[PDB]
């Protein structure tokens, strides 16, 4: 319940990761601002999948596929991520 | 007539080699480098498969080189990338491949030796 | 296709009436393996172990390496009804003076840097 | 050049000694440790200097063919002697 | 296209106008015979090795100088082309001395081989032979001059690559001479290179001398950690030892050159070296111990403690795998205080967006660009062989390069715009004609000294720099995808802990000081036993025997990175792994699998048990870790800009002062280099002449 | 080129180009290749399943009469899909002359005992299946010939360590010889002796 | 040797040994090469 940090996994030029291109290019700012003690770390993949890490405190650590996802739905799951959801 | 089977190759059962020589070896795959040392380029030519290099340690008599893995002097020489990989892939070894180097081809002049207005021009001969 | 050439078997079922073939001859060969060689283990150790050789090859899913593998144990099982081998090969199967070797990470980081 | 150690044990003249606290010394327990005597860096530091009127000697570590490889040692430095690298001999034109 | 037909014995080749007889005949697999010639330095022309006969033409060309033309068939195996070669290799050997059981180029050496190959078996020469006096240039290249073949690739070197002009040849006829002329050592970042390109035993490596034969070194292939160029080397061992470092060619890193502290530093790894673990006793001295009691102790007192109670330092020279190992271990206590010495800014996107810390243009990226401004750093001693790069690119494409900082000798001619940072937002401004030279610039290049980050202001410094870069973005269009910010780093751990998600800089210690502190080959004092509370529990995990190991209650001996294959990533951001040459020495052990042994003991066991799955936890971490030879990212430049314009901390009236002024402060960086008896000779040569 | 250089021989150069010719006619079936080396010496490249017929009809042809069979013996190239080079080599009495006929194989593709075309052949075959691991098939009496009771693997392929991977010990606890794995109190030395110059142009690859 | 005698060198055994083998003279080999790596000295006062 004790969020630590999110990671965000996305590949450079692969289609399914257009949305979360999308996000990064437009929503990355404002949700840094809010949360400016928080580590986002925007990492580049190889061709498998989008992804995002949330790891909570002692060690815990849960992933969500981001796969053909759009900026809103990035969005959506970064929101429930940052909140008591889930 | 013939039987076609429908599996990838595999012969570690065949090979007599202990199962700790098998599954926890490292080869690496890949094309010698150029010894600084020497303008020849004849070393660089074919794909040389190699172990994973092991402990050696101190003979308590003579103070020799010791060693116990066996395949601490085994090379292996492939004409190409794909056939060393088929190779380690049928004897059941994990293997790392890394790519041929070729040094990039080079804009020579001599008479750049001797410019009228760059910095290539040459102070001493 | 795949174009393969067989050695005796065309598919799965009858490589493995081979080894079948092949455990009964040994099965019935190990009290006479003891008794010959006079042996200090039981013929239920022996059998135990010729049960375990069998056992590490059952991943095998080729007729050919079945088909070479039984050919194998043939050229094995014909040198020892023959008293070709002696009591130093029948018992190196068993590996008596070789320590315990560790398999966990701790004791085998304790003991050095081989993985 | 001969030299012993805090142990008692004999130094030889690549300077190897075991230590006081080192077991592999029961090695020579009841026995000895083979130690060559006549060191060869003392028995060339004896060797004089020779004298040549030449700004270029030769040098094949005597004998002719029953030395070592012919070389020829440049003596233009007045500060060192010109040492063969074979033989370790040493030569020099006259100074002073 | 414009490519034009020759033929190579009777082979068609097309190849581009400028191109040499000899590289046309390498397009075919067939490499002329070569002393002088060298395709990383100027055309010479002097050795006439490379003689070979053009078919209807009656003299023979040089053809490592002379350019192909079209029609003509080069003849590589004709009785001129040979003969040639039997005559210059006789003349070659007329007075070459016989050395060859005393030099150590024996069994390497380019002259043996080749007239081996392309010479006759016997001699003529009947008369007696020069001989030549000795020139000292330095404890790390010895010199006998006797065997010199008068190549002139050594002046050329050191007067191309290395910007020093010492080097020349005195007299002329059967007595030129290569040399000084006057007693003066040799000394510069990237002396040692003139071993490996003179071809004979003439230029030795003093260190390496007489120790072993070439047949009988095994070659390992791995990565120098000396800075955070990543220079590829190869280790030479023989029978469990290592015997020294060569070059390993990559044209997009350090090309075939090295730096003199990766080329002859080994020589630390086999001093003050750390074998057994060791605890603290009853009266409080150091003691050896087995494994097992000190990994007891480290997790009682890791199960004793919690939270901010527990914080890590990791030095210089740490891996990837020990990183991650390390890392997960203290977020099983729930501790985030995972720092690293080297300080970065954390203000805006910090560590989030990768391209903020890297150098985006990249070593090769320099080649392309018109004009470079470097800020606050001594990119010589930093990063010689990006230095070299640099140099490279102003003596070939005539690039502009202008330095803010103090006016240190870079090998080339520079603009020096001053010391003060204020001069930074003076370019931003657009108030300096500097400012007017990057806005009509095409590939501008901004280059900021991790350094100059280590100073309190450093996150004023970086939205100076960064708000150039916009400036240069916003005012000269956009050109494609060319990379203006750059990050230099001059630590070989830093990129990958920071890929990590480590906190730059020791900040949050001192803020939170911990019960429990993990010094992971920490040896820049950065944190002492005065910073924390007393009876504060120190954990030393490294190699040697520094700084950090007397102050600690435990220590536990790791591997140097010749004894280990681990991760390493560049100031580029390119992730390469080193290879095992010897195993650690006594009973130290490989890092990761240490963290690992503790966390087991400990009853937080780590899900990984081989390098592999190591590596598999790496990539879940940062995928770009696994990537072992890729430079390609995502820029983002704006969100970092962006960023960074929220807070306007001020910049301070210090003058911009690197840590490395000259030569003297070049050798010794590390706790290896500090061990090394080799760089201890070469500070003592340039600190006093004689 | 006089006294130091090897003479040549024309002739038999001739007569064997021109043999190999006519055993190539009259086999299209398997012939693959037929090379006459500069030291007069023909070889002839086969498919396997050959290796009975073509054997048998060098052996028994009127113009051929190749009665003895000097070798067999096999070379291991772990390049090769088809890793292992089956060599025979066949002597002619009555026509004072020397033939080599080479195939192919895998380690899991038999090849046809040739027992019945020589008797020789019977112990050659068995050192091969003892040495590089083929299996020929009806074989009369196939086994291992060189190598001790009991011995895993096959030595003389490439990949096969040189010390091997068991060494052999008296213990007296056991009161008998025992196998343990192989520790050596100095290790082979590995030497790089090939020269980085190419030696001869005559047989430069092209560079792909 | 009485009519030819042997060239003198004052490195020359003055006096022949015989085989010492099974005696206290017996040759007892050894690496004769220096120890490679050096272990670091921890300082010997406490650090509190
Ligand atoms: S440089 Fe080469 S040829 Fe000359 S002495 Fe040394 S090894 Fe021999
Ligand atoms: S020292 Fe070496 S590089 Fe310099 S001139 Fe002589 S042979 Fe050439
Ligand atoms: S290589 Fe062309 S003259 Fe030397
Ligand atoms: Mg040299
Ligand atoms: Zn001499």
């Amino acid at each position: 319940l004790g969020l630590r940090e999110i990671r965000i996994h996305l590949c450079q030029r692969s289609p399914g990761s257009q949305g979360v291109r999308d996000f990064i290019e437009k929503r990355y700012v404002e949700l840094k601002k809010a949360n400016p003690d928080l580590p986002i770390l925007i990492r580049e993949c190889s061709d498998v999948q989008p992804k995002l890490w949330a790891r909570y405190a002692f060690g815990q650590e849960k992933n969500v596929s981001l796969n053909n996802f759009s900026a809103d739905q990035v969005t959506r799951t970064l929101e429930n991520v940052l909140s008591g959801k889930a | 007539q013939l039987i076609a089977v429908d599996e990838k190759l595999d012969i570690t059962t065949l090979t007599g080699v202990p199962e700790e020589h098998i599954k926890t070896r490292k080869v690496r795959i890949f094309v010698p480098a150029r010894n600084n040392m020497q303008s020849g380029v004849n070393n660089t030519k074919k794909w040389k498969m190699e172990f994973d290099t092991r402990e050696r340690w101190e003979n308590p008599l003579m103070g020799w080189s010791s060693t116990a893995d066996p395949l601490s002097n085994l090379v292996l020489t492939f004409s190409t990338k794909e056939d060393a990989v088929a190779f380690a892939e049928k004897n059941g070894w994990s293997f790392d491949v890394e790519e041929r180097k070729v040094p990039k081809p080079k804009s020579k002049s001599y008479g750049a030796n001797f410019s009228w207005n760059k910095r290539t021009r040459v102070s001493t001969k | 296709g795949t174009s393969v050439k067989p050695i005796f078997s065309r598919d799965m079922n009858e490589a493995k009436r081979r080894v079948r073939e092949l455990y009964r001859a040994w099965y019935r060969e190990v009290p006479n393996t003891v008794h010959l060689f006079q042996l200090d283990i039981s013929v239920k150790q022996g059998r135990d172990k010729v049960r375990e050789m069998f056992m590490k090859n059952a991943h095998v899913t080729d007729p050919r390496v079945v088909d070479l593998l039984v050919i194998k144990g043939k050229m094995e099982l014909e040198e020892t009804i023959n008293v070709w081998k002696q009591r130093t090969h029948i018992m190196r199967f068993f590996h008596e003076t070789e320590a315990p070797r560790p398999t966990d990470f701790l004791s085998k980081f304790y003991v050095g840097h081989d993985p | 050049g001969v030299r012993t150690s805090p142990t008692g044990e004999k130094v030889t003249h690549t300077g190897q000694a075991y230590d006081d606290g080192d077991y592999r010394r029961v090695r020579f327990s009841d026995r000895q440790k083979e130690v060559n005597e006549n060191f060869a860096i003392d028995l060339i530091a004896e060797q004089p200097v020779s004298e040549v009127g030449s700004r270029v000697i030769s040098c094949d570590g005597g004998g002719g063919a029953l030395g070592h490889p012919r070389v020829y040692i440049n003596l233009d430095k007045e500060t060192k002697t010109g040492t063969c690298g074979y033989c370790g001999l040493q030569f020099r034109q006259p100074h002073h | 296209s414009n490519l034009i037909e020759v033929f190579v014995d009777g082979q068609s080749v097309m190849v581009e106008p400028g191109t040499t007889v000899l590289q046309a005949c390498e397009k075919v697999g067939m490499q002329i015979p070569r002393f002088c010639y060298h395709e990383r330095l100027s055309v010479a022309g002097n050795c006439r090795m490379c003689l070979v006969e053009i078919e209807k033409a009656p003299k023979v060309v040089a053809a490592c100088a002379m350019p192909v033309m079209k029609g003509w068939n080069i003849l590589t195996n004709s009785e001129k082309s040979k003969k040639a070669r039997e005559g210059v290799m006789e003349f070659l050997l007329a007075n070459h001395p016989l050395d060859c059981p005393i030099c150590d180029q024996g069994g390497e050496c380019d002259l043996q081989d080749q007239s081996m190959m392309f010479g006759s078996d016997r001699s003529r020469f009947l008369e007696g032979k020069r001989a030549v006096e000795d020139k000292n240039i330095g404890p790390l290249v010895k010199t006998i001059m006797t065997r010199c073949i008068q190549c002139t690739r050594c002046i050329r070197f050191a007067s191309e690559i290395a910007g020093v002009d010492d080097l020349g040849t005195t007299g002329r006829g059967n007595d030129m001479q290569v040399g000084t002329y006057i007693e003066k050592m040799f000394m510069s970042e990237l002396s040692g290179n003139i071993i490996d390109i003179c071809p004979v035993g003439a230029l030795t490596s003093k260190p390496y001398a007489f120790t072993a034969r070439p047949w009988e070194t095994r070659k390992t292939e791995s990565i120098d950690v000396m800075d955070a160029v990543g220079s590829n080397i190869v280790v030479s061992t023989r029978t469990g030892e290592v015997m020294r470092i060569l070059p390993r060619m990559h044209e997009d890193i350090n090309e075939e050159w090295i730096s003199d502290k990766t080329r002859f530093a080994y020589d630390g790894l086999k001093r003050q070296r750390l074998t057994q673990p060791m605890i603290r006793n009853e009266k409080g001295l150091l003691t050896y111990t087995t494994w097992e009691d000190a990994l007891s102790r480290v997790a009682g007192m890791l199960q004793s403690f919690q939270g901010n109670d527990v914080a890590a330092i990791a030095g210089g020279l740490v891996d990837a795998e020990a990183l991650v190992a390390l890392k997960d271990l203290l977020n099983r206590v729930d501790s985030d205080s995972l720092c690293t010495e080297e300080v970065f800014p954390t203000a805006g996107a910090g560590t989030d967006l990768r391209s903020n810390y890297l150098l985006n243009t990249t070593i090769a990226g320099v080649e392309e660009a018109d004009v470079i401004l470097l800020v606050g750093t001594n990119p010589r001693f930093e990063a010689p062989l990006f230095n070299a790069r640099i140099r490279k690119s102003w003596l070939h494409n005539d690039l502009k390069v202008a330095l803010i900082g103090s006016p240190v000798d870079l090998t080339y001619r520079y603009d020096h715009l001053g010391d003060s940072p204020k001069i930074l937002q003076d370019i931003a401004s657009g108030n300096h004609p500097f400012s007017q030279i990057l806005k009509e610039a095409k590939k501008p290049m901004v280059v900021l000294g991790s350094s100059a980050l280590q100073r309190s202001d450093g996150t004023a410094i970086l939205a100076a720099v960064s708000n150039i870069a916009q400036n240069i973005r916003l005012s000269s269009g956009v050109t494609g995808d060319w990379k203006v910010m750059n990050i230099l780093h001059r630590i070989a751990s830093q990129v990958a802990a920071l890929d990590l998600g480590y906190k730059p800089g020791v900040e949050a210690i001192r803020k939170n000081p911990p019960k429990v502190l993990f010094l992971l080959g920490a040896d820049g004092g950065c944190i002492t036993r005065q910073d924390l509370p007393k009876d504060c529990f120190i954990i030393y995990q490294g190699h040697h025997g520094d700084v950090g190991a007397p102050m600690a209650d435990v220590i536990l001996p790791g591997a140097a990175y010749t004894e280990k294959s681990a991760t390493y990533v560049n100031t580029e951001g390119r992730a390469q792994q080193t290879k095992v040459a010897v195993t650690p020495p006594g009973l130290a052990r490989e890092d990761w699998k240490i963290i690992r042994a503790l966390s087991e003991i400990a009853g937080m066991t780590l899900p990984y048990d081989t390098l592999d799955q190591v590596r598999s936890r790496l990539e879940e971490v940062s995928p770009n870790l696994v990537r072992y030879d890729d430079v390609e990212g995502a820029n983002y430049f704006q969100q970092a800009n962006e960023l960074s314009k929220l807070v306007n901390q001020q910049l301070l009236a210090d003058p911009l002062v690197p840590p490395q002024l000259t030569i003297k402060d070049f050798y010794m960086t590390d706790s290896i280099s500090r061990a090394s008896q080799t760089m201890a000779k070469c500070v003592k040569a340039v600190t006093e002449g004689i | 080129t006089r006294p130091t250089i090897r003479p040549r021989n024309d002739v038999v150069h001739k007569q064997l180009s021109a043999f190999g010719q006519y055993v190539a006619e009259i086999l299209p079936k398997y012939v693959q290749q037929v090379q006459v080396s500069c030291f007069n010496e023909l070889e002839i490249f086969i498919h396997p399943d050959g290796v009975i017929p073509v054997l048998t009809f060098l052996r028994d042809h009127t113009n051929a009469q190749f009665k003895s069979l000097a070798d067999l013996t096999a070379v291991d190239v772990p390049t090769r899909q088809n890793r292992f080079e089956i060599v025979y080599n066949l002597l002619s009495l009555r026509f004072n002359s020397r033939i080599r006929v080479k195939t192919y194989t895998d380690e899991l593709t038999p090849i046809e005992s040739s027992v019945t075309v020589y008797k020789a052949a019977n112990w050659y075959e068995r050192e091969i299946w003892d040495m590089f691991g083929v299996f020929f098939a009806n074989h009369p009496d196939l086994r291992r010939i060189l190598t001790d009771y009991g011995f895993e693997g096959h030595p003389f392929r490439k990949d096969f360590p040189l010390s091997g991977y068991v060494e052999l010990r008296y213990d007296d606890e056991v009161k008998r010889v025992v196998a343990e794995p192989v520790e050596l109190a100095q290790e082979f030395r590995k030497f790089d002796l090939n020269s980085p110059w190419e030696a001869f142009p005559a047989y430069r690859q092209p560079p792909e | 040797p009485t009519t030819k005698p042997p060239t003198a060198r004052k490195y020359i055994w003055t006096n022949h040994k015989f085989n010492v083998s099974g005696t206290p003279q017996q040759y007892v080999p050894y690496s004769t090469t220096r120890k490679k790596i050096q272990e670091w000295v921890p300082p010997s006062t406490p650090y509190k």
